[PDB]
RNA sequence: UGUACAACGGGGUAUUGUAAGCAGUAGAGUAGCCUUGUUGUUACGAUCUGCUGAGAUUAAGCCUUUGUUGUCUGAUUUGU
RNA sequence: UACUGAUGAAUGUUACCGCAAUAGUAAUUGAACUUAGUACGAGAGGAACAGUUCAUUCGGAUAAUUGGUUUUUGCGGCUGUCUGAUCAGGCAUUGCCGCGAAGCUACCAUCCGCUGGAUUAUGGCUGAACGCCUCUAAGUCAGAAUCCAUGCUAGAACGCGGUGAU
């Protein structure tokens, strides 16, 4: 398990070369049902997100999104804790196939182990 | 396992200690404690602050170039492992530790002179 | 000769394995069937190594190598590097590369003779590839896709790229590699062909969704029989 | 909250008692069922995980463990318990004649004023070839289904200034009650070692009284299934040394544990966290049954033991590492 | 009435962020002057060095202590 | 006056180790890995038992980290107010600001959270009534997150035992 840093109603930036700039998190897939608390997302988790700023083709469409940059202090089983610079996520279909061809910035090791095609479409990991 | 040098201190960073940062440019920024990490947030020159080793290597408070210090190179070429080839390194590292401390003590006496 | 298996029920074989003429790398998961697939095909002729890179199953799309050498990223731990040298004979060299990027399988699309790399890479890596692997290095891209190891499967017999490659890019780049190129799909119409399957001069292991029309294309260009 | 832990009230003593004991295997010879010690600190362990079919198979894994200080515990008596329609019933306890000053201190609330007249006429009752002592041993040798052993802590070996030995009861799951009383006969006044109860890679359970705050806290709690990683020895130098690390160091951090001294005796390194806090007495039982899962199966290989100063922060392991990095200073030379 | 206890002293340990003062010839400038000083003076100088990873809290719920000093017995009740 | 809890005389005194009549009780649901792309099916699709890894909520612990914290009212800096001026802060209904151990204390964190009988529904076996048959009448085998124990919490203040002290 890894620590949660991306809440419901958060603006995570876009990391692939799809066309979008940012993603507004509306719902979390595979979540808990706490009392008086909205679900929170972590690295490599699939979340439903709408495009705030982007092209007319990408916009007006609710879709899943795999998180690539968490920026909240998470745990590695190799001793040290780490966090990236900014909150950011990429978009893909239910199958995990990337719309973009290349992903700018770092992609987390936990996300890369979980999703095979994300590890394929990654330029720089860690 | 690997014992790293801190980005701020150049001190031995152990597993389960400190914070590593990854920039968008993507290189490691390993720290020993949260204090040095908070100093790095404030955009401070590590060489300027005196309590690190970056100052001491630059100003010459402790020696930078030595025959013992070149032995601690980030080694690249992997070895086939012979039992005696590691058995020698046990006694070697213990010996080079003594020489490193003694030559530093010699540098210390070259630094403390001028008081008399 | 063209094999069809899976790892943890996933089609992307080239992600979790890297295969050369002298060796093959495999992850250490619960399933031994993926190791048994290569053990059935190759046997005790060339060594197949149980290992990880930076403590990850994702091994094929993170490394680089050929018959002469092996290259691993900065994130590689010392014990993995120790076991890798203990596994492999003097015919193959091993070297860790201190880099910005870690995805060597997404960058270095190489064989025994010709290497294709990323244009943004540092000069020192290009200087080390030609020396260790004994190859010729080329900063070249395919059809506006910046990662070339992901979007190209490569060996000495033939080559395979994604179907979005132009005819101009086909003929020009084949002249560089000295071998013909076919822009085709792997694993029931997927673009990522390097991660989709592993290949050399005498074997082509694919994922289980690789169809018979895709198999006929692979068998034609890589010339198995 | 949890309805089961009611009444959520204060425990009777600091030394909580074990409500149950492991069942029995009559085919075995005589063995103890539980062992006592003192909780002292929380250390960091990294190790390669040899757990099959895992997401972290053959990988290095970090986890915080606790080191319970366990001195060699000494027997001072043995008890017989008959089976009744009303439960169990102690028909006879019998004692070891030559008791320590520590156990004699347990029988008084004011040791200083007391004339130290503890086991005087009882030791005079011994003073012969038995007759009365051997009679009461025969009494337990005839009846009494379950046989429990009266033991106490060697508190002088412990760095704590509490100086008052805790009496506890530990039954025996080595069958044929004749062997139970004859084992206890041979083991009067004798000091029982730590490694002679538990080994490494064994699932166990600890009992303790939980860290009081204000009513909230100070209950007796029993947490089950905890793996013993290291059974250490005080006479053995380089306890912090693994098969990997092999640097000559004690498991004790630089300048003792947080609110606890040096470890100059045996220790148990338990997975995770035992209930209670430092300076508190715990009693480790042995699982009640054969708890065979793959969580129990794996024999661990401890790679490295963290012995940095938890008091504040730590960039070093031994005092040798401080002067190796710092060089030499003003007050030195 | 003894590795018995307490109060200090020492050590370990962290916290703050570089103590007041002193040595100053350094310090754009200069309040005012000259016999306009590669010793300017009489007050300063937004500061920097040596003391300065120092001063200080350093248990009031830290730990250790080969140092020092002060203590160690009042009243009541119980045993068909 | 129920109820949470807390003292308490008394059954030779005092002390130590316990037994357990009784009463309460506790965990919950999902996903993933192998079994598999196997049975199965024209294809489309697609299981499960066994072996594992995590998470949800609930509950019991716990402070090593994180965090509102604070009257170490810890130290640096600034101010209202001055003391014949540096020093000393004397003072400020708890003066402001930077940070901080000790504590208050949290899904804002971490760990822990069990196996034996006896059954219901049903599936049976032997086999009458009723010269066939029948899970039943007389027996007997298996079996629900049920039940009852094991475990856990409390210990009858008029339930009991063993042991030390004249």
């Amino acid at each position: 398990r890894i620590s949660l840093g991306l809440p419901v109603g958060a603006i995570m930036n876009c990391a692939d070369n799809s066309g979008a700039r940012n993603l507004y998190i509306i719902a979390v897939k595979g979540s808990g049902s706490r009392l008086n608390r909205l679900p929170a997302a972590s690295l490599g988790d699939m979340v439903m997100a709408t495009v705030k700023k982007g092209k007319p083709e990408l916009r007006k469409k609710v879709m899943p999104a795999i998180v690539v940059r968490q920026a909240k202090s998470w745990r590695r089983r190799d001793g040290v804790f780490l966090y990236f610079e900014d909150n950011a996520g990429v978009i893909a279909n239910p199958k995990g196939e990337m719309k973009g061809s290349a992903i700018t910035g770092p992609v987390g090791k936990e996300c890369a182990d979980l999703w095979p095609r994300v590890a394929s479409n990654s330029g720089v990991v860690v | 396992m690997r014992i790293y040098q801190c980005h701020f201190c150049s001190s031995p960073c152990y597993p389960g200690h400190g914070i590593m940062f990854v920039r968008n440019d993507a290189k490691e920024f390993r720290f020993c404690r949260s204090k040095c990490h908070k100093a790095f947030k404030q955009r401070r020159n590590p060489r300027k602050l005196k309590w690190t080793k970056a100052f001491r290597k630059a100003a010459g408070k402790e020696l930078a170039v030595d025959s013992t210090l070149t032995f601690a190179q980030r080694r690249n070429v992997p070895v086939r492992y012979n039992r005696e080839l590691v058995a020698t390194t046990l006694k070697a590292m213990a010996r080079i530790e003594e020489i490193r401390q003694k030559r530093e003590r010699a540098f210390y006496k070259n630094r403390m002179r001028g008081n008399k | 000769m063209a094999t069809r298996t899976q790892f943890e029920n996933s089609n992307e074989i080239g992600v979790f394995s890297k295969l050369t003429n002298t060796y093959c790398l495999v992850a250490v998961g619960g399933s031994e069937n993926f190791y048994s697939a290569f053990e059935a095909e190759l046997g005790d002729a060339i060594p197949i190594v149980h290992t990880t890179i930076a403590g990850t199953r994702i091994i094929g799309r993170m490394t680089a190598g050929n018959r002469r050498g092996l290259l691993v990223p900065t994130q590689t731990t010392d014990q993995e590097l120790q076991h890798l040298r203990n596994s492999l004979p003097d015919s193959v060299k091993i070297q860790r590369v201190e880099e910005r990027l870690s995805a060597l399988g997404n960058v270095i699309c190489c064989n025994d003779y010709v290497a294709l790399v990323h244009p943004d890479i540092d000069r020192e890596t290009e200087e080390l590839i030609s020396d260790v692997l004994g190859v010729e290095v080329f900063r070249q891209t395919i059809s506006g896709n910046i990662l070339v190891g992901s979007y190209c499967s490569l060996s000495n017999q033939g080559g395979l790229v994604h179907p979005q490659t132009s005819v101009q890019d086909q003929e020009e780049l084949s002249s560089l590699l000295q071998v013909p190129l076919v822009a085709g799909t792997v694993n029931r119409g997927s673009s990522v062909v390097g991660a989709g399957m592993v290949v050399n001069d005498y074997l082509a292991v694919t994922g289980l969704d690789t169809t018979a029309p895709e198999l006929s294309v692979i068998e034609s260009i890589f010339r198995l029989q | 909250g949890h309805l089961g832990f009611l009444p959520r009230k204060r425990a009777a003593s600091i030394r909580a008692r074990v409500k149950a004991f492991p069942k029995d295997d009559r085919s075995k010879p005589v063995a103890l069922t539980s062992f006592l010690g003192y909780k002292a600190g929380m250390t960091t362990i990294v190790r390669d995980l040899d757990r099959p079919g895992s997401k972290f198979h053959k990988r290095e894994v970090v986890e915080a463990v606790t080191v319970v200080d366990t001195p060699p515990v000494v027997v001072v008596g043995v008890v017989g318990y008959v089976e009744t329609p009303r439960g169990l019933r102690s028909l006879t306890t019998v004692w070891a004649e030559h008791l320590s000053d520590e156990v004699k201190r347990r029988f008084y609330k004011n040791w200083y004023k007391s004339k130290k007249k503890a086991f005087t006429k009882y030791s005079a009752k011994y003073a012969q070839d038995g007759a009365g002592i051997e009679r009461e041993l025969a009494r337990i040798k005839k009846y009494a289904s379950v046989v429990r052993v009266l033991v106490h802590t060697q508190i002088r070996k412990t760095p704590l200034a509490q100086k008052k030995a805790h009496l506890a009861e530990i039954q025996l799951n080595g069958g044929s009650i004749s062997e139970k009383v004859d084992w206890a006969r041979e083991h009067f006044e004798k000091t029982v070692a730590v490694d002679s109860v538990f080994e490494q890679n064994e699932m166990i359970d600890a009992i303790a009284v939980t860290k009081g705050h204000g009513q909230r806290g100070y209950h007796s709690r029993t947490s089950i299934n905890h793996k013993i990683y290291r059974v250490g020895k005080g006479d053995d130098e380089a306890n912090g040394a693994t098969s990997f690390d092999r640097t000559k160091k004690t498991i004790t951090p630089m300048g003792g544990f947080v609110h606890y001294g040096e470890i100059k005796n045996d220790f148990i390194m338990v997975k995770g966290c035992i209930p209670g806090n430092r300076k508190r007495i715990v009693t480790l039982r042995k699982s009640l049954y054969t708890n065979t899962s793959r969580k129990a199966l794996e024999e661990v290989s401890l790679k490295w033991i963290d012995t940095a100063s938890k008091f504040g922060k730590g960039r070093f392991q031994t005092p040798a590492e401080k002067h190796a990095f710092m060089g030499t200073l003003k007050k030195d030379l």
